[PDB]
């Protein structure tokens, strides 16, 4: 019944995927005095069945200068890297309990990264090329801070396991102990999906279109599925971390309302921040992580390193 | 005959997908594309009908001359429609994408995209209002709608 | 309206919300109507096998209790 | 099969390992070492080594992001060269793949092989303690003496680093 | 006084760094003057981890409990007041 | 608040710790007396298997000292079916 | 030239990580804790060459705990030996083995 | 077991999305539409040649700083010793030594390009 | 070397404690409490001996005591720290905090019947 | 030793063979060596893990940390050669002979 379970997580979190990009399209149109997708279904709500066919039924095209074999292997890693990271998840329990979950979709988020420059330099074309060596930047800018944040949030939690975040929020979030460091986390999130204002790699309005700009039909629509499944599970890792949800063990379901919930108006917030402001400079992302970020960050890691000394708040291992 | 049943079905699933989900490429030559983005606009928005702009040109489904085709852009017209994946399909929008309009005689001119490129709906005007355009899409999409690629794979 | 932006919300919000309630219930369906039990240390682990040795049926979620003694 | 999962990823590492030693494009050859840094993990974490393994693993995957970023600075080629590219290339790769397959089948097979070391082709099961750690992670606890016992240690690896980063200063200034 | 220059041009122009020295400098310093480190020393040792294996009696160990309950050896209401 | 959290967290701790102290002397006893069955199963089963080989004394030591040395896995599960190998091998490891 | 400073000034910068017997963390014991501290003993204060032989079985012992050589060896021909049984059809595994008991607690 | 089976079952569903995606489709493939994508005119030279990296010296010293993350990363375990005087300093000790790479690079215009 | 001196199958067969962990758990402090000496004793054996085969009688011992407390307990309290173990059971960590008032119930009725006390922190 | 030490050490000797057998990149060298560096890691993880030395659990992390420390260097060198030169080729470091 195991193999059910992970049926049961992949299948709704693409449909979840397919859904968000119906709500972007009119949460977008909206805050720009538009209607978002409505003619197709009932509200829009059949656009994305719409578009995933379109996709899936549109010739491949495989560049004459491209790379074959990582050309379509990238976008299978990307795929299956992103349907991945949502296993350890805590939903309240989750499907594959780790000691060290928080250190795996770490190591997972960097691998994902490879897909977006393999595509890039596999396309064999310029503007390709350009996109991948700037997440190769973006993710020299972001990585060394996001671990930093991350070990000083999860210095309270006792552990890497994601499960017991449950616990030690048991009383109040996590953000009211941490909001610095929950803000920094999420403009590291923000950087680390490559979401506006940091959305460097594709670029369409100064990159044709990134490192996707030679991909088409199952390929981009496989890009676009992890690129958004991506941001929703960051969003959730987001509300575990900081914005804890009560759980009774007897009912799950409250546990799993909140915690939807809670995603839900994380990545509400992730389209609103697309809508709403510009987009940086590569050079300028990389000084505002580095300059600015990352010395706040080991700031405030001592300051999470000495606190549950000096408060005798040492969180239990176990 | 059921089999029959099944590709007329199987058909309306591909051209519904196809029309419900048209997404011109970003390119605008001249006057024309002002009136495109106005179609963009709040007021017409295309997003409604699912019609989203997108770049890439192996990311796009359609292609909207809007402005004049000079004999200089005409390489780079022809090069980004045969880069962009099929089915595709091309509307001219604007008496000078459609026949030249107002530069008919200039020595700069293409006298048409037809010449360039194949034309599936030529929407008049100069520039055309951006209610015609829409009413243009419309008509590429019924077009669509009336496509009989798989019932034609049966019946050959 | 705003309001139309909602049931494409709802309708995610549904799907984000059948992974967690399929495990959950998944896991309860598998160990006997309880939690799946959490083995982070070795000694848990020792435990459960300890338990799959007393069921008698080789599964651990079976739970004998004083009945079982004398 | 499951039995032998460490053998198989063991395999996998030194196939890896062939990969980017046979010298394809640094990108090919990254390529490679990222494969074989997921198996090592896989191996260690079979071992009991969880941490250590996501720590290589996220190590190494940084690592070589930055040297896909050189490669494609300086380490670039108009034609970069895949492992069926150049006859040499594909020399040591296929002379690598079974080299392997040579060793694996001869230990597979003879019960002790003895190629510089003497090896016992009995599954890596066998030497697996029955001990009980109880309410502990050693691997976690040993790693955690760092700060509490190898104070020596974090004295030269962070004087070394910071050295490190000095020494990069200098060697890429350039005058 | 040109102490109070220096910081109010940083807080002006670098109000990041400023922020995240007096943070370090707090982190520190704060912990050598706390009174709760020596509790949290305690409450580490206090854990039991490895089992508490008992000791031979040679009739000569007054202190060293014969049994728990007993109101020799060491006790935890520090910590169950804390 | 998470200091106070925090707190009772570790006290809970050292409940559940005290709570295996209390159970470990029986599990250390059923631990001992399961690995001497095992290793008399697979002492007796041996004699059987190799009574033919020549020149084969049967449960002789590895070791030249007269001490008990732990078990290793092979020595237990060695003659086990390959489900009991495998649980008693990677099965921690593997469970999730 | 080893300059023994840690000695003269009685500095423990690397000795606690130098052999496996001693001090570790919560006290968790090495996997051949025994056969090192016996090795260790009979080894002091007589020297390398002397130790080299008049120690040869304390270290032997060690050697076996660590690398399991012998036992390993052993095992492989019980197996073996087994192995070519089962195909002669002169031995039977006994229910236990295959399963059909349940193992003791 | 788990993981390697849940990692199975995504990477054959991408696998079988790709196909689908490369065998459903009907394909018109010539030369024009597969040639390289350089916003309508030919490219000039290859994509294969150097592309000058102005953050190298960021790079390497992630790297470094990626070890750095490797170090600190046992501290929630260390923070369960008995010698919280020693682990707290030597902890401060390694970030305060990052700080300090951090600003020497900084002060000596490392972190700024070209 | 020498042949290894395995105990016969017999010596070792003792009554078994065929209760779940979560029942133990539910016991476990006032086990600890009131069998501290025969545990106490084997683990000084263990520990003092090196040898499993030398201190099976001890072993012996703590089993016999284990399963006398179980009796006492079925005898005078069996429905409430039924109900206690119950609890503990549903939590995949088996976790005390959960299971509160039950063990109330449990360490009230076992105080009365039997005049147990459970062990205090530490 | 099980097989799988064999196939670790097989893996070092194979990393150590190419680096000793450049072709024209100095990167494909410098990857060598890095993966020299991984199969040191894994070899040591496995014997401390093995063996419960529990206090050389950390060995292989300030292995790694040395590792890194000298790939930065190896890159550090690589870019000036590459300055210098154009390319990476090892061919070029030909000035001085003998
Ligand atoms: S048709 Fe008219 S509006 Fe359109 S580009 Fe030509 S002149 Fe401008």
């Amino acid at each position: 019944m195991f193999m059910i379970n992970i049926l049961s997580l992949i299948i709704p979190i693409l449909l979840a995927v397919a859904f968000l990009t119906l709500v972007e399209r009119k949460v977008l149109g909206y805050m720009q005095l538009r209607k978002g997708p409505n003619v197709v279904g009932p509200y829009g709500l059949l656009q994305p069945i719409a578009d995933a066919l379109k996709l899936f039924t549109k010739e491949p095209l495989r560049p004459a200068t491209s790379s074959i074999s990582m050309f379509i292997i990238a976008p299978i890693l990307a795929l299956s890297l992103a349907l991945t990271m949502w296993v350890p998840l805590p939903m309240p329990y989750p499907l594959i309990n780790m000691n060290l979950g928080v250190l795996f979709m770490l190591a997972m988020s960097s691998l994902a990264v490879y897909s977006i420059l393999w595509s890039g330099w596999a396309s064999n074309s310029k503007y390709a090329l350009i996109g991948a060596l700037r997440a190769v930047a973006q993710t020299i800018s972001y990585e060394v801070t996001l671990a930093i944040i991350l070990l000083s949030v999860l210095l309270m939690n006792g552990s890497y396991t994601l499960s017991t975040l449950i616990t030690t929020q048991e009383h109040i979030w996590m953000i009211f102990t941490s909001w610095p460091l929950a803000m920094m986390w999420f403009i590291s999130t923000l950087a680390e999906t490559n979401r506006a204002p940091f959305d460097l790699t594709e670029g369409e309005s100064e990159l044709v279109s990134g490192f996707n700009v030679e991909y088409a039909a199952g390929p981009f629509a496989m890009f676009f599925m992890a690129e958004y499944a991506n941001i929703i599970m960051m969003n959730a890792f987001t509300a575990i971390l900081f914005l804890g949800a009560s759980h009774d063990p007897h009912t799950p379901e409250l546990y799993t309302i909140n915690f939807v919930l809670k995603t839900l108006a994380l990545t509400i917030t992730f389209l609103w921040i697309r809508a709403s402001y510009p987009r940086f400079r590569y050079d300028q992302l990389m000084h505002l992580l580095w300059k600015s970020f990352l010395p706040l960050t080991l700031a405030l890691c001592m300051w999470h390193i000495s606190l549950p000394i000096m408060t005798a708040s040492i969180p239990p291992q176990s | 005959s059921r089999g029959e049943y099944v590709v007329a079905k199987l058909d309306d699933l591909v051209n519904w997908a196809r029309r419900s989900s048209l997404w011109p490429m970003t390119f605008g030559l001249a006057c024309c594309a002002v009136e495109m983005m106005h179609m963009a606009a709040p007021r017409y928005d295309m997003d409604r009908f699912g019609v989203v702009f997108r770049a890439s040109p192996r990311q796009s489904d359609v292609m909207i001359v809007a402005g004049t085709l000079t004999n200089k852009m005409a390489p780079a017209l022809r090069k980004v429609y045969d880069q962009m994946p099929e089915p595709r399909y091309v509307v001219s929008m604007g008496s000078c994408a459609n026949g030249g309009g107002y530069y008919h005689y200039s020595y700069s001119v293409v006298r048409g995209c037809d010449r360039i490129v194949p034309v599936d709906i030529y929407v008049p005007g100069c520039p055309p209002t951006a209610e015609a355009l829409l009413y243009g899409i419309l008509q590429l999409q019924r077009k669509i709608k009336r496509e009989k690629r798989l019932r034609i794979w049966y019946r050959r | 309206m705003w309001f139309e932006i909602l049931p494409g919300i709802a309708v995610m919000a549904a799907c984000l919300f059948i992974p967690g309630m399929a495990t959950a219930h998944i896991h309860k369906f598998t160990n006997g109507g309880k939690e799946k039990r959490v083995a982070h240390f070795s000694y848990q682990w020792n435990l459960m096998e300890r338990d799959r040795c007393i069921s008698g049926v080789n599964r651990y979620h079976v739970t004998k209790g004083l009945e079982n003694i004398d | 099969m499951t039995m032998y999962i460490a053998f198989i990823l063991s395999t996998i590492f030194v196939i890896g390992f062939v990969g980017f030693s046979s010298k394809p494009s640094p990108i090919y050859g990254g390529l490679g070492l990222i494969v074989s840094g997921g198996v090592g993990c896989g191996i260690v974490l079979n071992f009991g080594g969880s941490f250590l393994g996501l720590m290589v693993f996220l190590i190494y995957l940084g690592g070589m992001l930055v040297v896909f970023g050189y490669t494609t600075a300086m380490a670039t080629e108009m034609y970069p060269e895949v492992w069926v590219s150049n006859k040499t290339v594909f020399g040591a790769f296929v002379s690598g793949l079974m080299m392997e397959f040579c060793m694996v089948y001869y230990a597979l097979k003879e019960e002790e092989v003895e190629i510089i070391f003497k090896f016992n082709g009995l599954g890596d099961w066998v030497i697996y303690d029955t001990g009980d750690s109880g309410f502990f992670s050693e691997e976690a606890m040993g790693i955690a003496a760092l700060y509490s016992y190898g104070t020596w240690l974090v004295i030269v690896t962070g004087w070394s680093l910071l050295i490190g980063v000095v020494v990069i200063m200098e060697i890429t200034r350039g005058n | 006084g040109r102490i109070a220059s220096f910081l109010k041009n940083a807080w002006a122009k670098e109000p990041v760094l400023v922020a995240s020295f007096a943070i370090g400098g707090l982190a520190i310093i704060l912990p050598s003057l706390s009174p709760y480190t020596n509790y949290a020393i305690r409450i580490n040792r206090a854990t039991p981890y490895n089992y508490p294996v008992p000791l031979r009696d040679d009739g000569n160990m007054p202190d060293v409990p014969s049994h728990p309950q007993d109101p020799q050896g060491p006790s935890l209401e520090w910590l169950k007041n804390l | 608040s998470m200091m106070k959290w925090n707190r009772e967290r570790r006290r809970l701790q050292i409940e559940d710790f005290e709570a295996r102290i209390a159970l470990m002397p029986l599990f250390q006893a059923e631990k001992d007396r399961r690995v001497l069955q095992m290793l008399r199963e697979n002492l007796e089963e041996e004699a059987i298997i190799m009574k033919d080989v020549p020149d084969w004394k049967v449960g002789e030591s590895v070791f030249h000292t007269t001490r008990w040395v732990t078990p290793m896995m092979g020595e237990l599960y060695g003659l086990r079916t390959n489900e009991e190998i495998l649980s008693a091998t990677y099965g921690f490891i593997w469970y999730t | 030239p080893f300059f023994d400073v840690q000695k003269r000034l009685g500095l423990d910068l690397d000795r606690w990580m130098t052999i496996q017997s001693a001090e570790q963390p919560h006290k968790i014991p090495g996997r051949c804790h025994a056969f090192e501290k016996e090795w260790i003993e009979c080894a002091h204060g007589i020297g390398g060459i002397r130790a080299e032989k008049e120690c040869k079985i304390e270290f032997d012992d060690f050697v076996e705990c660590l690398l399991r050589q012998k036992t390993m060896k052993r095992l492989s021909a019980i197996k073996r030996q087994r192995d070519k049984l089962i195909k002669e059809g002169k031995y039977t595994p006994p229910p236990h083995h295959l399963g059909k008991e349940d193992p003791r607690p | 077991m788990n993981i390697m089976l849940t990692l199975l079952t995504n990477v054959t569903l991408a696998s079988l999305l790709v196909l689908i995606a490369f065998w459903l489709p009907q394909l018109n493939a010539y030369s024009e539409k597969t040639s390289p994508y350089e916003c309508g005119f030919d490219p000039m030279g290859s994509a294969r040649l150097p592309f000058s990296m102005k953050f190298f010296l960021v790079a390497i010293t992630f790297l470094l700083f990626d070890l750095e993350i490797a170090l600190l990363l046992p501290l929630p375990w260390a923070s369960q010793t008995n010698n919280l005087k020693t682990m707290l300093t030597m902890a401060l000790f390694l970030l305060i030594l990052l700080a300090a790479s951090l600003a020497y690079e900084w002060t000596q215009k490392g972190l700024e390009w070209a | 070397p020498g042949i290894v001196e395995l105990p016969t199958l017999e010596d070792l067969k003792v009554q078994e404690v065929k209760v779940s962990s979560s029942v133990l758990k539910a016991a476990a402090h006032h086990y600890g409490a009131q069998c501290d000496k025969p545990n106490k004793e084997f683990m000084l054996c263990r520990w003092e001996e090196k040898d499993p085969r030398r201190c099976l009688e001890e072993g012996k011992l703590v089993n016999q005591c284990a399963l006398d407390f179980f009796r006492q307990i079925k005898r005078h309290c069996a429905e409430p720290f039924t109900e206690y173990w119950t609890c503990i059971d549903y939590s995949g960590l088996q976790l005390f905090r959960h299971c509160r008032k039950q063990q109330a119930k449990f360490d009230e009725c076992v105080l009365d019947k039997l005049g147990w006390v459970r062990p205090d922190l530490g | 030793m099980p097989l799988v030490y064999m196939n670790i050490i097989m893996a070092f000797a194979i990393a150590l063979a190419g680096l000793l057998m450049y072709r024209s990149h100095l990167m494909s060298s410098l990857l060598c060596l890095e993966g020299m560096m991984l199969s040191l890691f894994i070899m040591s993880t496995l014997i401390i893990l093995n063996t419960h030395f529990t206090l050389a659990n950390m060995m292989p992390i300030i292995l790694l940390v040395f590792a890194a420390c000298e790939a930065a260097l190896g890159l550090s060198l690589l870019v000036m050669v590459s300055n210098t030169y154009g390319t990476d080729y090892v061919q070029n470091l030909n000035l001085l002979q003998c």
